């Protein structure tokens, strides 16, 4: 919150987040976007058997597929765009084990937080915004720019400062639940494994000076708050 | 929503706030979402009824971009301005909705023939206008106002209007208001997903109708979406206050 | 006993009851069971985070415009130079693209408001230094080479460093409690006819358009390192203050531009494969 | 035949709509 | 009715029974027999009147496998889907039925030509549509309407739809649904047990009706019969979810 | 004295009250002397065992459908194996038989919920012994020869001896609160008409074919004495949990199909002979 | 349960609801989302000074 003098390490004064057996440590302040509720009250109803939480192995921090942001990159751009769960099962971090349970449970409510790592140097300077869209499907490419970014719940990063975003993601989905993976056997009527997608949109360009890097890095992470399974079966392959 | 107050680091100091103008005019309010919605929007008008068919079809949903009409695509029997409605507006920020629907039918007679009004619940099917259900030829011996379906009567004669409120008989928790194409054919259990059901209205002689749309007093909107791309020639159309 | 009911009263019919209102009394007829059974909002309802009112939604920061602060732009240069004016962006020219929440509610109103509140967004570094001054100007607008007209006004000067960030509150400053839109109440053009003289003579109203401009001037010559880079760009984010009030519903001044595609029979048009 | 029923291979996956590996549909 | 948990002796443990979802959706409860009887039934869609003829008759009985259409036989004046409304299936289920049925009856038309509706009681026959009394060729002078039975008029200028509720006016205890063929001549008097009487429309002038048929308040069914032999080719005339 | 009435209110005229309602208000006239007498339930009245709701109906046991197992029959093996939808009972072709309660009555609405209740009476004696597995398979289902796949779901092992009959509870667990129908709300098609793509793409809705099936494997194989038969029947009984829900009033899917005949003219139409 | 409702009284139809009249009654709809919401003299009002008859 308030930086100390120089010491042998620097300002050591960072904050850190543990979640399980998982750690992620912070150099500057972070953003942090409102802590909003999901549909209660139908999970009884849904399932007449009880949902089961796997903490241990879901809660914990996983990091997936690196961001590049350059100087051509213009306002809007999509650097990267998530359909989850689906893209966290079976395209990023495939060998997570914040995956096992979805290999045996079909149905699931799930809500989640992103957190986003960015490293530019003091000499550059651009913004980036992540937002959240819930209840997605056929609906990707309307309201999906920056001024929609701006109004859903969103996190915002100065490229220079390199200060943490946190996006707390709640359920928001037109049914009770979400099913986790497509099969043969299954339906091809009901688009499984989405409930939500994410936008990762350059709000103002990447610059830098003479001679300068001309791009720079962010690292996203995932962890789900509150994972609820049902409808056990026979494990299978993800995707 | 983010309201975005989070972002805004600065404290400095800054200008009066003042007073509101709201009441200085009138007490009459119209900022209130459910309230905007709950005023009715034209869908069809001066539509045909013809007795060839099952009925004329009316979709359960509110007034949307998926209504809205483009320079050049193929004529629909639907108002050309239902998208530039200020609820059409509204519910394009939200891609939920949940509750009952009124539907105001205004039929362009003062015969003493009944005109029936059918709800059929979420079937799973999108249709709009006059249809052969099942494709046949005659429809007086199997109607569809007398099939088991719930239905109400309007009688020209006493009254040529009627206001009739469907209920929210779906299986979903809510229902999506739009889609980015909505001739899309995609997944055909989700393509259904946003109606939750249909209204049907069965004459027995040829004559026309008109109808209107509005929000029930049970009605809820959720699921922000945030203000999409859009265009205006408004200027264009209109002189200045300096000639 | 069949006794005489003598009880009487004169009545006025009308077709529909309550059918301009948003609110009061309805003769609607429920298609249920029970006639005053309802939906049940126990379990599944409004999320308590959501704008319940449309001055909520205009309560939401919106990034209206942009431009650049470059080591070149001399002391008085004006950086930024708008009308602020939510009925419309431009009055001699069209506008495409993403318009801010407070601009897209406002465009279904007729009549807008007290003040509106600006946020500057400087996406430079630490080793950028300069000083602006934003400025509030009424009735009478400056020369774009006078500061001096720039500085008579209502302004705030703002030192560019470690913060890079600053809010503004426009005043609202009229002859008249609330403005009216300069955008159309209503427009029946639809297919982009070519307009004359008659068209406009014969148009829904007059537009009454804003004198009132917002500009943005440099104080202190942008003065970065070499290391870094010359030029930054400025976002200008824009939201309904406060006491903002809006009245009176019209046709909405704005319409979807991208994907917009009219409803067809499904699956009887062409579905089946 | 219609455009809109079905999105062209290299920009879309196997559900008929937009890939999230496609970037430039903005 | 045996509910057949008698017979379930087996009392190992098993999964659980859940939270029901009645009320969730909406308050509207449309599981109650009554209610759903209480609902109208399309008999007679635009069907003639004929002042040749002392009138109309609708034989009180509650919608059934009586009035059902069968794809073959002799074409009747009757709608075809009686037979697959909610209420004809639960009135397969009870043979006994006792109270009063409700009959909305709307005249086509918009003249000041009054139109009466008189009540029979139970005399022992059962008949339908236009009918001579005593096979005469004039009755605009003996009217069934003046001959001292009860008797309702509608005058359609004022209002071309009435409700009008007939009371249980008969010798037995309880009044049978249905029989197993509603042609056989069997046992006279047993024979005309099905209905509790009739409800004869008279015009002045040749004009077309609409009649629909529910139970009143004070209505109760019993002598449960459980579910028939059926057929349905449903599947048949819809795509599935998968094209 | 003869003073002016000035008291008025605005009405709103409909032919009907309450027409499309079960319950509520009525504008019925009784064709009686007394306008307000109503049938007397003193004496004659509903018996207190009779079902009172559609939901009393289906919580009535029905024999839903029957099969075979024999000594012959090895491990893993499929006895019984269907997609348990109460909407209907085959997707791919015709029903005639005696559907159970609750299926006929679930026939009348277009929505349903909550478990489903199952029985399984197998007619044998004493001298016969085995073991089967039933098993509750949901969104995914098990190959026929993979018993492992039927294992990894929600199922009870029953071993056959002494009783001979188990019960099975099957859980409602799906992605929606209720299910829709399978069956149509509106059929009018009634002359066995020869189905062409064109009737199916103007068709009411579209079929939601449900994926949820139920399963009986062998655990232990039949080893029944010599003295006794070597094949047995198994009755499998269905009714609705004692929180199995209905909505949505729509056309019957079923409809009878034995000893159908419309009502004529008694005795006018040839009945004196 | 859906009981007959035998409530009933004689009426006499009028197109206009205190058409003649300066005050008393009126069946007038207001063009309002609130259909019971007015004009504000809260503020903007007649001055007191200002005549209120004819006389």
């Amino acid at each position: 919150e308030v930086p100390s003098k120089e010491s042998i390490q620097g300002d050591a004064t960072q904050q850190s987040s543990k979640e399980e057996n998982t750690i992620i440590t912070r150099d500057q302040q972070q953003t942090v976007s409102e802590n909003i509720p999901s549909t209660v009250g139908d999970l009884v109803i849904a399932s007449s058997e009880p949902t089961q939480q796997f903490r241990s192995l879901t809660n914990r921090w996983m990091p997936i597929n690196s961001i590049r942001v350059t100087v051509n990159g213009k306002r809007n751009d999509l650097l990267a765009q998530y359909y989850i769960p689906e893209d966290f099962l079976s395209t990023h971090a495939k060998c997570a084990p914040n995956t096992i349970p979805f290999e045996t449970y079909v149905y699931g409510k799930y809500e989640l937080e992103m957190k986003f790592v960015a490293n530019g140097n003091k000499f550059q300077c651009g913004k980036v915004i992540i937002s959240v869209k819930f209840d997605s499907y056929q609906a990707d490419n309307i309201n999906t720019g920056f001024q929609a970014a701006l109004s859903r719940p969103h996190i915002m990063l100065d490229l220079s400062t390199n200060n943490e975003g946190v996006l707390k993601i709640p359920f928001r989905y037109h049914r009770a639940f979400v099913r986790n993976q497509t099969h043969k056997t299954a339906t091809a009527g009901v688009r499984p494994g989405k409930f939500a997608s994410i936008y990762v949109q350059v709000l103002s360009p990447l610059q830098t000076g003479e001679g300068g890097a001309n791009d720079m890095f962010i690292r996203p992470f995932y962890r789900y708050t509150r994972a609820e399974f049902a409808g056990m079966s026979y494990k299978v392959p993800l995707t | 929503m983010d309201t975005g107050a989070k972002e805004d680091e600065d404290e400095t100091a800054n200008f009066s706030d003042g007073v509101t103008a709201m009441g200085f005019q009138s007490l009459d309010t119209q900022v209130s979402i459910k309230d905007i919605l709950r005023r009715p929007v034209l869908l069809f008008n001066h539509v045909e009824l013809d007795p060839d068919y099952t009925g004329f079809f009316i979709p359960i949903m509110p007034p949307s971009r998926m209504m809205q009409y483009k320079s050049g695509d193929k004529e629909t029997s639907f108002q050309r301005l239902i998208g530039r409605t200020p609820q059409a507006a509204i519910m394009n920020l939200f891609r939920f909705w949940r509750g009952s629907l009124r539907y105001t039918i205004i039929i362009h007679s003062t015969d003493g023939h009944p005109i029936y009004v059918t709800h059929v619940p979420h079937t799973g099917n999108r249709v709009y206008g006059l249809m052969k259900v099942n494709n046949l030829h005659e429809y007086t011996k199997v109607p569809i106002f007398g099939c088991g379906l719930t239905t109400e009567m309007i009688i020209p004669s006493v009254n040529p209007s009627i206001c009739v409120e469907v209920p929210f008989d779906t299986e979903n928790n809510w229902a999506v208001t739009f889609d980015e194409d909505a001739q899309r054919n995609y997944s055909w259990r989700d393509k259904g997903d946003t109606v939750t059901g249909h209204l049907v209205v069965t004459p027995v002689v040829s004559v026309y109708m008109s109808v209107w749309v509005e929000a029930g007093d049970d009605f809820e909107v959720s699921n922000f979406y945030g203000p999409p791309s859009v265009k205006t020639n408004d200027w264009n159309y209109a002189f200045s206050d300096e000639h | 006993d069949k006794p005489k009911d003598v009880s009487s009263i004169t009545i006025i019919p009308k077709p529909r009851l309550g059918f301009p209102h948003g609110k009061g009394k309805s003769d609607a007829v429920a298609m249920r069971v029970n006639p005053v059974a309802l939906t049940s909002f126990q379990d599944v309802s409004a999320y308590p985070d959501e704008p319940r009112t449309t001055l909520d939604i205009a309560r939401i920061w919106g990034l209206r415009s942009t431009f650049n602060w470059g080591s070149g732009d001399e002391h008085g240069k004006e950086l930024f130079n708008t009308v602020l004016d939510p009925g419309l962006r431009f009055y001699d020219q069209d506008y495409e693209g993403q318009i801010t929440p407070m601009e897209y509610v406002t465009g279904l109103y007729n009549f807008w408001s007290g003040p509106i509140e600006l946020r500057f967004d400087f996406v430079s570094n630490a080793f950028h230094t300069g000083t602006v001054i934003i400025s509030a100007e009424y009735n009478r607008s400056s020369t774009n080479t006078d500061e001096c007209q720039s500085h008579s006004t209502y302004t705030k000067t703002f030192h560019l460093g470690e913060q890079k960030s600053v809010h503004f509150t426009v005043p609202y400053i009229y002859d008249t409690v609330v403005r009216r839109n300069t955008a159309s109440a209503y427009l029946p053009v639809t297919d982009y006819d070519k307009v004359d003289n008659v068209s406009r003579a014969q148009a829904m109203g007059i537009r009454a358009e804003s004198k009132m401009r917002v500009k943005v001037r440099v104080v202190n010559v942008l003065r970065p390192v070499a290391s870094t880079t010359s030029t930054i760009e400025v976002l200008v984010y824009m939201r309904g203050g406060k006491n903002y009030a809006l009245h009176g519903l019209k046709q909405s001044t704005y319409w979807p531009s991208n994907s917009v595609v009219p409803i067809d029979s499904f699956p009887p048009d062409g579905y089946d494969p | 035949d219609n455009p809109h029923r079905f999105l062209p291979a290299n920009v879309s996956n196997r559900w008929n709509e937009y890939s999230s590996a496609y970037l430039p549909r903005v």
